[PDB]
């Protein structure tokens, strides 16, 4: 699991985070801008150490006096994909760029190549664009190459800061389904996002932050249960939730909680029958 | 009548085999909000640079871009860039000044506006967007929505006739996109101007007066949002995610609940389900 | 001769040089600053003359936003200008070669760090030239070889971007 | 580490940055003139009068001195052992500590102190944008060589506006590479030198993107060159700027008169 035991960070800041994310779920990390989502994300792989408290992630204890050695095996298991992760592309070819991570984490040149080729197939990159320069690709292709570079060494836990931002709707759907398949294969996906439709569609657990404190840790149905609480705590609903609220305001009784759009359509159909 | 006129443009984008825009011909009506939607390779990324003259069309004899009666040539680009102001995509990559007031003043310094008039105009434009309390703030201390507000203020300070929002909200959080669109709407009907949106956000295009649809450099289809978004298969096959109301109507139609195509916004769908629940 | 796009790129490389001059590498015994990397980008991408201008302006910018640590003296501005000019004499519009990297780092070390920066220290602090040199000889007899190795790998990194679509020229 | 300015309300903060930067340069020039103990005493009283007239605490000056205090003492001891003369204390094979050596070491220590103290006042007591404006003002006599000074000022202003942005980008890039296994502080010489490409190449790619975007935005907003433009942010002289010229003319007279020639 990922246990945070009274975790704080100062100098954008965290204050007494207590949660236990279980292994194998799709966790959404929500909250307003500046609520400390990026700080918590960087705490997941000890880029930032806590000022007080313990982190139990991937069999590793992270403490305020945690050194900078032994983080290679932590970062081999816990991977972060930063926002605009295509910025980090630097290598001569696409394949060398993807296998930079595995070769960093002790993969052999044969193992890193096979891992890179598998994950370049998985992120949906064309086979001829392998051995091209990373700077000669399109924006979506560079995003896919960056996502393959952080998934090639098969991390146990992957933390994503807006991984499908600014993408084709089919490309956005394909990336979110890539992460859903990756979680369905036995891994933990943490999605730091401001979108709420993907939180409704894919997340099993939701971490809500507000000014650096954990304000809710529940399923998306329980997080989006009441609209007053989210508006008070600077959180948005999915559009299906807002439309269900507009239907209840009119007076249509909707069975279940319609967080997604097919669920909302099914609720409208059954509410008409 | 029409403010911007494009007739038969081609841009081959400096080695590229295929032209990004191919025989493109549209007109932008004066005083309207027109949205250009399309895929990331539809050619709409070059339209704003073509309108203000930063890019030239492939053949000047057979192409014609007229802005407010002023044809674009190599010489009239500065007459056009005082009519057209573009808000670009990245908020801090268009933030040229050291502070908010210095960034808004940049376009006025280019026009050699005298400094006291410049001070009054900059203060008024900074107060026009919601940024009067941040006039001395460096861009490193601003959010993307605030820097987009400063970009809109700097464009607005020099009194243009057209604002072009070229993917302006595409790097913002959802709470910033709403604020920027509301601000641009307030600015538009407070300054009697035309807004052109190049966007992949189709909730922005749903509020437009006109929607131009681009597909591989061709003007695919044209019209109001209430007659662009009901045709769902075309926007599906050109890789465009239709707004919430229209894909909800599509899901309900796939579930047997047929709804008229003249429902354009969500409350209309609320009543359209109310009377169908009433019967 | 330099368009607005190249002017803004020169400002970016000046900013990069300032940021890299704030960076250090190596263990606690051996700290090597990274500003020579910005000197090499200034000389490699813009030539000797715009490299000279960029080095002088980078000294001014770094003095503005980090304080000019040595003092406030235009001799250090001249030295910071002269570095990228030598890198532009040796590396601008040239194929990447071992001898060019070695010779450029030697010429920058001898002309700027060993020779002229020692002259400014002896002029400012009133000491003899040999006293300033002995105060500075040990770092500048170790850092040239580290700089040669680093500059070598910088140049294929800068080359693979110049051959990419991102480089407009 | 970006911000070095510490706010205050003393008259030094009201002095024009052109006057303060000229006073800094002139104080370096007057430090060149100090050779005997009377001139070093005069330049020390003037520098300490400036420092006490800023009203700052001694800790900001100590932070200014801290990085090169070992360079200061090494240079001071090297001047102690080279220009030795007169008395002898603790004599060695070549090393000889002397009275003349100790006063020469004191002289070079005083010079290091007065250089650093006055330049720390320049950095701390005026805002970086104002220092940039003063430098643009001092590059004005380069117009005699037909050097485009407005172009230089534009390059300087863009570089200053984009140092914190590209520093955030550098830290972000390094964190993104470290997350997938990069070490920027281990490995030996070749491994360390290869490790700066994962930092520099994304930085140069980002700089190219920013340069294209910013030049596009500037040309969209009507920037056709530095000529024919007005200025929004001006520097204005005032009566408090007569204090630096009285401070510099009085220092000049005592420098010329009290030095041994």
């Amino acid at each position: 699991a990922i246990k945070f035991e009274n975790v704080s960070y100062v100098y954008i800041g965290l204050d007494q985070l207590n949660f236990s994310l279980e292994e194998g779920k799709f966790i959404a990390l929500v909250g307003h801008t500046g609520s400390g989502k990026s700080t918590l994300m960087q705490h997941f792989n000890a880029l930032l150490k806590p000022t007080s408290g313990k982190i139990e992630i991937a069999g590793y204890t992270i403490t305020p006096e945690t050194g900078n050695k032994g983080l290679k095996d932590l970062r081999r298991k816990v991977s972060l994909a930063f926002q605009f992760s295509e910025a980090q592309l630097f290598e001569n070819t696409v394949l060398k760029d993807v296998e930079y991570g595995p070769r960093n984490f002790g993969f052999s040149e044969d193992e890193a190549r096979e891992a890179a080729l598998k994950w370049l197939k998985k992120v949906g990159l064309k086979d001829d664009l392998i051995e091209h320069s990373p700077f000669d690709l399109s924006g979506g292709q560079m995003r896919r190459v960056a996502l393959a570079g952080v998934l090639a060494y098969e991390p146990e836990i992957i933390c994503l800061d807006e991984p499908a931002a600014g993408l084709d709707p089919m490309g956005r759907l394909e990336m979110m389904q890539l992460f859903k398949d990756y979680q369905a294969a036995g891994h933990t996906v943490i999605l730091v996002t401001h979108n709420m439709d993907d939180v409704a569609d894919y997340a099993d657990d939701v971490l809500a932050l507000e000014h650096g404190r954990l304000i809710k840790h529940a399923s998306p149905k329980e997080v989006f249960k009441d609209s007053e609480w989210l508006q008070k705590h600077h959180l948005a609903e999915p559009r299906s939730a807002r439309f269900a609220a507009k239907l209840e305001a009119a007076g249509l009784k909707l069975p279940g909680q319609p967080l997604t759009m097919p669920e909302l359509a099914d609720a409208i159909k059954q509410s008409l029958k | 009548g029409s403010d911007n006129i494009i007739s038969f443009d081609h841009v081959t984008f400096t080695d590229s085999p295929r032209p990004a825009l191919s025989d493109l011909s549209f007109a932008i009506e004066r005083g309207s909000w027109t949205a250009l939607i399309g895929h990331n390779g539809s050619g709409k990324s070059t339209v704003s640079k073509l309108i203000n003259g930063l890019l030239a069309p492939d053949d000047l004899d057979k192409s014609s871009i007229t802005v407010d009666g002023v044809k674009l040539g190599a010489d009239t680009v500065w007459e056009v860039r005082e009519k057209v102001g573009i808000v670009f995509q990245n908020p801090d990559n268009q933030f040229v000044g050291a502070t908010v007031s210095d960034d808004v003043a940049f376009g006025l310094e280019n026009r050699a506006v005298p400094r006291p008039e410049m001070l009054k105009i900059v203060a008024q434009a900074v107060a026009d967007v919601g940024m009067a309390d941040y006039a001395d703030s460096e861009p490193s201390n601003l959010s993307g929505g605030q820097k987009q507000r400063v970009a809109i203020a700097g464009i607005l300070a020099v009194k243009p006739q057209v604002i072009i929002l070229d993917e302006s909200t595409s790097m913002l959080d959802p709470e910033g996109k709403e604020q920027i669109l509301d601000l641009v709407r307030k600015i538009k009907e407070d300054n009697n101007l035309t807004v052109i949106s190049i966007t992949h956000d189709l909730e922005e295009a749903a509020g437009a007066d006109q929607v131009l649809v681009l597909d591989d450099g061709q003007l695919l289809d044209q019209g109001k949002p209430e007659e662009i978004f009901p045709k769902v298969e075309m926007l599906k096959r050109i890789g465009l995610d239709i707004p919430f109301v229209y894909r909800l109507k599509q899901l309900l139609k796939e579930r047997g609940i047929v709804l008229p195509d003249e429902i354009d916004d969500d409350e209309k769908l609320v009543q359209s389900l109310w009377q169908l629940n009433s019967k | 001769k330099l368009e607005l796009r190249e002017l803004v790129l020169l400002a970016m490389v000046i900013a990069i040089k300032v940021i890299l001059g704030q960076f250090k590498v190596g263990n606690a015994t051996l700290q090597v600053g990274l500003g020579f990397i910005g000197s090499v980008m200034l000389g490699y991408l813009f030539g000797p003359w715009w490299g000279f201008a960029g080095g002088a302006l980078s000294d001014l910018v770094s003095s503005v936003i980090f304080g000019n640590l040595g003092g406030f003296f235009i001799g250090f501005t001249l030295t910071a200008a002269l570095g990228p000019m030598i890198y532009g004499f040796f590396l601008y519009k040239q194929p990447i070669q071992i001898w060019r990297v070695i010779a450029s780092v030697i010429c920058v070390t001898v002309i700027c760090n060993i020779g002229l920066n020692t002259l400014w220290v002896s002029m400012m602090y009133g000491i003899n030239f040999m006293v300033a040199l002995s105060s500075r000889i040990l770092k500048e007899m170790i850092t040239p070889w580290i700089q040669m190795v680093a500059v070598w790998f910088i140049l294929e990194g800068l080359s693979r971007v110049k051959l990419s679509r991102k480089f407009w020229s | 580490i970006i911000g070095r300015y510490l706010p205050g309300t003393t008259f030094v903060y009201r002095v024009d940055p052109r006057a303060k930067l000229l006073t800094t340069f002139y104080f370096i020039i007057m430090i060149f003139l100090a050779n005997n103990w009377v001139s070093y005493l005069v330049i020390s009283i003037f520098g300490l009068a400036y420092v006490f007239a800023t009203g700052l605490k001694a800790r900001v000056f100590w932070d200014g001195v801290k990085p090169m205090i070992w360079m200061i003492v090494f240079t001071s001891l090297l001047q102690t052992f080279f220009m030795a003369g007169g008395k002898v204390y603790w004599h060695w094979w070549i090393f000889t500590l002397s009275s003349e050596g100790l006063i020469n070491g004191l002289y070079v220590f005083i010079r290091f102190a007065m250089i650093i103290l006055v330049s720390t006042v320049m950095t701390v007591t005026t805002k970086p944008l104002e220092i940039a404006d003063a430098m643009e003002w001092m590059l004005t006599p380069l117009k005699l060589f037909k050097v485009n000074v407005g172009m230089i000022s534009l390059v300087i202003s863009i570089a200053l506006r984009f140092v914190p942005t590209l520093f955030d980008q550098t830290v972000k890039i390094m964190n993104a590479q470290r997350s997938r296994g990069a070490d920027f502080n281990d490995g030996g010489l070749v491994k360390r030198a290869k490790s700066v490409v994962p930092m520099l190449v994304p930085l140069f790619i980002d700089s190219l993107e920013v340069a294209l975007d910013l030049s596009t935005a500037m040309e969209s907003r009507g920037y056709k060159g530095s000529e024919g433009r007005t200025r929004y942010r001006i520097l204005e002289w005032s009566k408090v700027d007569l204090i630096p010229v009285a401070y510099c003319l009085l220092l000049t007279i005592l420098m010329i008169t009290t030095r041994k020639h």
